[PDB]
């Protein structure tokens, strides 16, 4: 029978909104004593109070910056970008919100040149290959990071010409001319957004010389591997390691030629010079050491190898699971699609995370994904790609009314600068009470002032 | 079945001198065993790494040994307008050490050379040389037959044909029977490997002190190959001599060629001659098949049979994963004029990076049942990864798939125990014949007495 | 070229004497020296290698010595297989240099010629030719000299002599000496002598003829 | 054993060429340096240079430059020494040298092979008795001059062989390119000319044997 507005004391207007959203306050002076002032705002306008003297404030949601999301400076990402939420007492409130990935892939390609005195004549080809990809995938993605390293063999007899001591600086001695001092691996350019100054240097490269076809790259991919800091991978970005040569590999008890008998302990040992320091005292890696830190690290080792040796590295391809082969060659296109296929291959998520919540308010959500269904009380979607957009519909209800009155909280998805900035107030009060009119008139026993058609 | 595993001896040598690195049982003239023990890392008197041989008697609470001493001192010989030269440093004395009859052979194989001649040279490389000792009566000889007098440019204009200048002749080693003692040297011919051979009564004949290059008449040095599938092979990283071709006048040899055709890897059986008579393609690429080989008759036919290791085998598992354990491939010899077949068995370690047939020994009839044992080693295997050494014993059907006694190492991590062994001799005349353990990275060998 | 010296060039040594041969080289070659022996109207058999090492084979009776520039070959208790030529060689450098070598000989005491002087026969005069010829045999020491004189002047060219190695059985020495001269000449002089000079006398050994007479 | 057998003597011709020959026996000849060195009377041991018969390197004295050329060939196990325009310095013996076991070493030599420069044309030998001057002693030493004879050897007795003691054969000499030689007999007094002495000289390369009776000269 009877209802929760007019059960409930309501001697105020504001009283009376605060029992509950669906109440109506009459301020209408013509309505007779008997009818309650407090009601639902169709048992009052059924009662005769004047339509234009109820008082029922409704919440809402006005979009105050909505920039449209970007296709391919700014780069807009969350739409709306800000929000005003009107809320009154115990009441909620529902809002859409849009988002999607436009801003390119992060991914970090460190490259292996072999610089002994067989690639004398794969020079150019090596930095060419180097150079394209680091123009045409920074084309592809402006969040790609690049280095390199070079490497030869193991400084150390027999793979080292070591007479006569001319011979140690100058490996091309007895060649009457002059390549570089020979080294296992070197550090050269740390992974970096600087794409002119990493083909500046890839330029400046030259060959050396050591005795024996099979040369120490494994050596270079190792440390490449391992060497955290040093080459700078970043976390949440992918790994792509090119590895570049036009011969044979050593590979893990070759060393003993050397009379290196120490196995690979899979660590570090590139300090402050650059240069692989265990590379005179410990044997070259197994396929099984190399295979487990490229999974640990999660790198994706691409063997960018010339022709004569393409079926021996898709032999050792096979053996170390994920590992690609692309030849090369004068022509850089064959590697870098592989690069390009691994870019295409990468899926992110939507992930909304919530900042400044105040303890009065409380949000339910509701995602919609690329597969276009309503999946409730969801905030992510996976499997987005570039250009792909997941929308997400938010409630927010405040836990009656707050003595703070204008409160604001941010909706964000997990990894992404933009944002949604929700500016909310609280509508407690009713009109009527501008007017106040301090002096009773009516009362006239000390009460004082008359809003709405009521005294104390 | 019964190596007494409480019971060890253990002899010790010098901090960082790799003593265990290669070892053997040694017979003197009197029947006395003892252990020669290489230790490649061992300083010289002048403070300077040039590796040394320690000559071990046979005591229960084992220790220290007395070192069969070698003249370690650089040799010069200007000669035929040229100068020719030796290097002694970090040569790795007792790289490899092997035993026959009264006579001792230890290795360095990273001994260098050159000759100068004006303002050319040959190159100063490691064409390695082996050290001969005779310890009851103190004669010494050497042999180092890859040593040259071409110069640099004749090598070149000649597109690196016939080029012994890295041989590093003694990396592996064995004796036969008559004497006649083959050197494994991988590095040879521009490291494809090759094989030199010589009996050791005309090395003693042939040497003198100081003349550095000279001739041993009755030598027979393997050959040179345009063969793609040779190059940077190692053929001659290990070597063996065994009976294969039925006919017991001549003897034949196995080698290891761990990388030969691209890393595949690959042993062969050859005549005396270096004709090949059967060769043996490794299963998997890496895997150093022919790191190590071993001939032994185990299933009791009076036939030998091969055993070879490939100790960085890959193991598939579940999830399409692959698994670094090691592989050990048993070849039977059958009957008649038939070739050695696939193998009649596979054993594969279990511990990731263990090295399972890093190293394979025969032990002789260990339990004296009628057939021959083995022992192979995981020289990092075991749960703590400290190293291992299993026992095979051998059957009518080849041998057992279970191990039947598993040697823990007793030394700290790094040992390598179980890099070098031994086995088919009777140490302690007690009717069983024991077993001889090396851990280079300790600086120890540990022996294992059998009981009845 | 480096130049071997060796000493003496000849000794007189007895069966049973220790005696040295030495070899002085222009340079220090080392050790890089070989000894050689060539018996008489035989091939070389090597002796020693790189200084000392005998070759296979040769009795421990021959040893080598020496260091620097300076060399020298012991044979101890001579035989008698032991009288020979005997020369060094160097390796030290290219070319190869060979000692001017050292002859061992048979010593005995002093003997001296026995001369004979032979006219031309008759049928050498029928002929047109006349060789005088004139033997002096079985003498000790090697050396010796022989003149001619046609009528009391000395004759010199057209001289040919030959000399004998030292005899198997008493250790001396002969020599043949023959003047060649035209038959013409020949008869127009009476007296012919040939004359022997040896360490064995202070005075000459002289044997002559005068044509057509008996 | 090893052995190193070399070619026959050489009679050749002033300006041409000749090839000597050294065939190894008892072992292979490239397992060696092959050397060849030449010896003559006066001048002595003059090396003429090396072969590695492996793979034909060769080395020279520069005094044999142009004129030596050392080959050697492993099919036949023979190493060779050829000597163009030959002069009269090239009479000589000439022998192959290997080593034992130093490689530089000069210890193994082959028999020798002679050769011989010239012009000369085959000549037969005359063959003169030599009986002594007009008194008595108590021993008599008769003679044999043998002239003007090419080329070496001959072979020269006494009573065909059977009067040996008391002989000196002297070794031929050359004069005018062709060559000379004397032997001497010395005899008891009572022996000659009692008994008949007579001198036996043969020259195979003119197929020519003749006996000279040394018979005492007359008034
Ligand atoms: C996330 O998405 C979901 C899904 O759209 C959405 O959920 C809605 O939430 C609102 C409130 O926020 C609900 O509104 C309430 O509805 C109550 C009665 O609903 C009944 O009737 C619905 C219509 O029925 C007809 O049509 C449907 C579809 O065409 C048909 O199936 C029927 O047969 C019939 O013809 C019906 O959809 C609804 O069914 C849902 O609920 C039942 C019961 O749990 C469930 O079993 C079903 O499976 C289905 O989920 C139901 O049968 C109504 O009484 C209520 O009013 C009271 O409360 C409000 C205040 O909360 C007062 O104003 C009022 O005075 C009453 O006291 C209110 O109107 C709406 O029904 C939901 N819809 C669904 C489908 O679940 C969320 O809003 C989304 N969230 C965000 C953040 O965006
Ligand atoms: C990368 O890895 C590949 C694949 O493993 C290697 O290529 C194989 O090489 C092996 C040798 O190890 C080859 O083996 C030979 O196979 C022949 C039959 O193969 C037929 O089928 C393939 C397709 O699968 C055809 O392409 C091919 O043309 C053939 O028609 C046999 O006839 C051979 O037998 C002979 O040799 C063996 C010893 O090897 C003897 O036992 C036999 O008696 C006989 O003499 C042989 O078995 C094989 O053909 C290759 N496979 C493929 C698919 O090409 C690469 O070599 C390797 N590359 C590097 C650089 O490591
Ligand atoms: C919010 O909920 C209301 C219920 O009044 C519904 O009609 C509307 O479609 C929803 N709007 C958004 C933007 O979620
Ligand atoms: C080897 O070195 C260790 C320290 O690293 C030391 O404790 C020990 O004494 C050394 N061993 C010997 C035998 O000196
Ligand atoms: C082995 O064969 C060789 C030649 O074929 C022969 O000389 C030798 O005597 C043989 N040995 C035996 C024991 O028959
Ligand atoms: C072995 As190289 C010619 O690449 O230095
Ligand atoms: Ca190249
Ligand atoms: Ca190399
Ligand atoms: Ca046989
Ligand atoms: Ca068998
Ligand atoms: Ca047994
Ligand atoms: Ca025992
Ligand atoms: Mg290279």
């Amino acid at each position: 029978g009877p209802n929760i507005c007019t059960t409930r004391g309501v001697s105020s207007c504001q009283q009376c909104l605060a029992v509950s959203p669906m109440c109506a306050w009459c301020s209408d002076e013509a309505l007779p004593l008997g009818s309650p002032r407090c009601d639902l705002k169709e048992n009052l306008l059924k009662d005769n109070c004047a339509p234009e003297s109820i008082e029922f404030p409704v919440s809402e949601a006005r979009v105050l910056e909505d920039r449209p999301l970007s296709d391919k400076s700014q780069v807009t990402q969350v739409s709306p970008q800000r929000i005003a939420l009107r809320l009154r007492p115990d009441d909620s409130k529902n809002f859409s919100i849009q988002v999607r990935q436009v801003e390119d892939y992060p991914v970090d390609i460190y490259y292996l040149m072999d610089l002994s005195y067989s690639m004398k004549d794969d020079l150019w080809s090596i930095q060419n290959l180097g150079t394209k990809l680091a123009t045409q995938m920074r084309k592809l993605t402006s969040n790609l990071r690049i280095g390199f390293g070079a490497f030869v063999d193991k400084p150390v007899s027999p793979y080292m010409y070591i007479s006569p001591p001319e011979a140690l600086e100058n490996p091309c001695y007895d060649m009457k001319t002059t390549c570089l001092p020979m080294f296992g691996y070197k550090h050269v350019l740390t992974l970096t957004d600087q794409v002119t100054r990493f083909n500046e240097e890839v330029k400046k490269q030259s060959v050396s010389r050591n005795r024996d076809a099979p040369e120490g790259g494994f050596d270079a991919i190792m440390q490449a591997t391992v060497c955290d800091e040093k080459i700078g991978w970043r976390n949440d970005a992918s790994h792509l390691l090119v590895f570049t040569t036009d011969a044979k590999t050593h590979i893990a008890l070759d060393g003993r030629l050397a009379g290196i008998v120490q196995p690979n302990d899979g660590q570090c040992h590139v300090g402050s010079d650059n240069h692989y320091s265990a590379s005179t005292t410990m044997d070259y890696p197994s396929l099984g050491l190399m295979t487990e830190k490229l999974s640990q690290k999660n790198i994706n080792l691409i063997f960018a190898v010339t022709e004569n040796v393409v079926n021996l590295y898709q032999n050792y391809s096979e053996l170390i699971p994920g590992t690609t082969v692309g030849v090369l060659s004068m022509d850089s296109s064959n590697v870098l699609q592989l690069i390009v296929d691994a870019y295409g291959k990468i899926r992110s998520k939507v992930e909304l995370e919530v900042r400044d919540l105040p303890e009065e308010l409380s949000l339910s959500f509701n995602a919609t994904c690329l597969n276009n269904e309503v999946i409730p009380g969801l905030k992510s979607c996976m499997g987005l790609k570039i250009g792909d957009t997941v929308s997400f519909s938010i409630e927010a209800k405040v836990r009656g009314c707050p003595q703070e009155k204008e409160k604001s909280f941010t909706i964000k998805p997990v990894g992404f600068k933009d944002s949604l900035i929700v500016q909310v107030t609280f509508d407690c009060d009713c009109a009527c009470q501008a007017q106040a009119e301090p002096n009773s008139h009516r009362c006239n026993n000390g009460n004082g002032t008359f809003e709405c058609g009521v005294c104390r | 079945l019964n190596l007494d595993p409480v019971q060890l001896t253990f002899y010790a040598g010098p901090n960082g001198s790799q003593f265990g690195f290669s070892l053997d049982f040694h017979k003197d003239s009197h029947g006395r065993v003892a252990i020669v023990v290489g230790a490649p890392r061992t300083l010289g008197p002048s403070q300077e790494e040039t590796g040394g041989v320690f000559l071990c008697p046979w005591r229960a609470e084992g220790g220290q040994c007395p070192s069969l001493l070698f003249d370690l001192r650089d040799e010069t010989r200007n000669v035929g307008s040229q100068t020719l030269q030796t290097f002694k440093a970090r040569q790795g004395l007792g790289a490899s050490v092997v035993s026959w009859s009264d006579v001792i052979v230890a290795c360095a194989p990273w001994q260098h050379w050159n000759v100068l001649e004006k303002t050319e040279e040959a190159e100063k490389t490691p064409v390695g040389s082996c050290f001969l000792a005779q310890p009851e009566s103190g004669r010494r000889a050497e042999y180092s037959p890859c040593r040259g007098n071409t110069l640099s440019r004749i090598y070149v204009e000649n597109d690196f044909s016939w080029d012994k200048r890295y041989c590093e002749a003694g990396f592996s080693s064995v004796v036969t029977q008559a004497g006649e003692l083959v050197l494994g040297a991988p590095g040879g011919y521009y490291f494809l490997g090759l094989l030199a051979q010589a009996p050791v009564a005309d090395i003693f004949s042939s040497y003198r002190p100081g003349i550095l290059l000279w001739h041993v008449s009755s030598q027979s040095l393997s050959f040179d190959s345009s063969n793609p599938e040779y190059f940077d092979g190692y053929w001659g990283y290990s070597v063996a001599v065994g009976e294969f071709d039925g006919d017991l006048n001549t003897t034949e040899y196995v080698v290891g060629a761990p990388t030969w055709s691209w890393t595949l890897g690959a042993v062969e059986i050859l005549d005396s001659y270096y004709q090949r008579l059967h060769r043996l393609r490794g299963e998997q690429m890496a895997s150093y098949f022919g790191h190590s080989v071993a001939v032994t008759d185990v299933n009791g036919d009076g036939r030998h049979d091969l055993l070879v290791g490939a100790p960085l085998y890959m193991e598939s598992r579940a999830d399409r994963k692959l698994a670094e354990v090691g592989r050990v491939y048993l070849f039977l010899q059958p009957r008649g004029p038939h070739a050695l077949g696939a193998p009649s068995l596979l054993l594969t370690g279990t511990q990731l990076y263990g090295r399972f047939g890093s190293a394979i020994a025969p032990l002789g009839d260990l339990d004296r049942d009628g057939y021959n044992d083995i022992a192979v080693a995981a020289p990092y295997g075991g749960p703590s990864g400290r190293g291992q050494v299993l026992v095979f014993l051998g059957q009518s059907e080849g041998l057992r798939s279970r191990p039947s006694q598993v040697l823990d190492s007793p030394f700290p991590t790094g040992s390598a125990f179980g890099f070098s062994l031994r086995g088919a001799v009777d140490i302690d005349d007690n009717g069983y014949p024991d077993l001889i353990v090396g851990a280079y990275g300790a600086n120890q060998v540990a022996v294992y007495r059998a009981q009845p | 070229d480096i130049l071997m010296t060796q000493s003496p060039s000849s000794m007189s040594v007895s069966l049973g004497d220790t005696v040295s041969i030495t070899c002085h080289a222009s340079q220090g070659i080392s050790s890089n020296i070989g000894w050689l022996q060539q018996k008489p109207g035989k091939s070389f058999m090597g002796l020693i290698y790189y200084g000392t090492n005998l070759v296979d084979g040769v009795p421990s009776r021959f040893s080598g010595s020496g260091s620097g520039a300076d060399y020298s070959l012991t044979i101890s208790s001579l035989d008698s297989e032991d009288f020979a030529d005997y020369y060094c060689v160097q390796y030290a450098q290219l070319p190869y240099t060979f000692g001017g070598g050292t002859k061992l000989e048979i010593k005995r005491a002093d003997a001296a010629p026995t001369v004979s002087i032979f006219p031309p026969s008759s049928e050498q005069l029928t002929s047109g030719g006349a060789s005088v010829v004139c033997f002096l045999n079985n003498f000790y020491p090697k050396d010796i000299n022989v003149k001619w004189k046609i009528d009391g002047s000395e004759r010199q060219n057209g001289v040919l002599n030959s000399w004998t190695d030292q005899d198997s059985k008493d250790s001396t020495y002969s020599m043949s000496s023959t003047l060649t001269l035209t038959k013409d000449e020949y008869e127009r002089h009476n007296s012919y002598t040939c004359e022997a000079t040896h360490k064995t006398s202070t005075s000459p050994i002289v044997k002559s003829f005068n044509r057509n007479e008996c | 054993e090893v052995q190193l057998q070399q070619s026959g003597a050489e009679l050749v011709k002033p300006g041409a060429s000749v090839k000597l020959s050294c065939t190894a026996s008892g072992f292979n000849i490239k397992d060696t340096y092959v050397h060849w060195v030449k010896q003559r009377p006066e001048q002595g041991l003059e090396w003429i240079g090396r072969i590695d018969p492996a793979n034909g390197y060769t080395k020279y004295d520069p005094k044999f430059q142009g004129k030596a050329t050392i080959t050697a060939d492993t099919s036949s196990n023979t190493a060779y020494l050829q000597l163009s325009s030959l002069t009269s310095e090239d009479t000589a013996v000439y022998y192959c040298v290997r080593p034992l076991y130093d490689y530089y070493a000069m210890d193994y030599w082959g028999q020798g092979t002679s050769v011989t420069v010239s012009s000369a044309k085959t000549t037969a030998p005359s063959v003169y008795p030599l009986a002594p001057v007009c008194t008595t002693g108590s021993s008599v030493t008769l003679g044999c001059l043998v002239k003007g004879y090419f080329p070496e050897p001959v072979t020269l007795t006494w009573n065909s062989g059977s009067l040996s003691s008391g002989v000196h054969t002297f070794p031929a000499v050359l004069q005018s390119d062709l060559y000379t030689l004397s032997s001497s007999v010395t005899v008891t007094s009572s022996t000659w000319p009692s008994q008949s002495i007579t001198c036996n000289v043969a020259h195979p390369a003119s197929s020519t044997k003749v006996d000279k009776k040394i018979e005492p000269r007359g008034p």
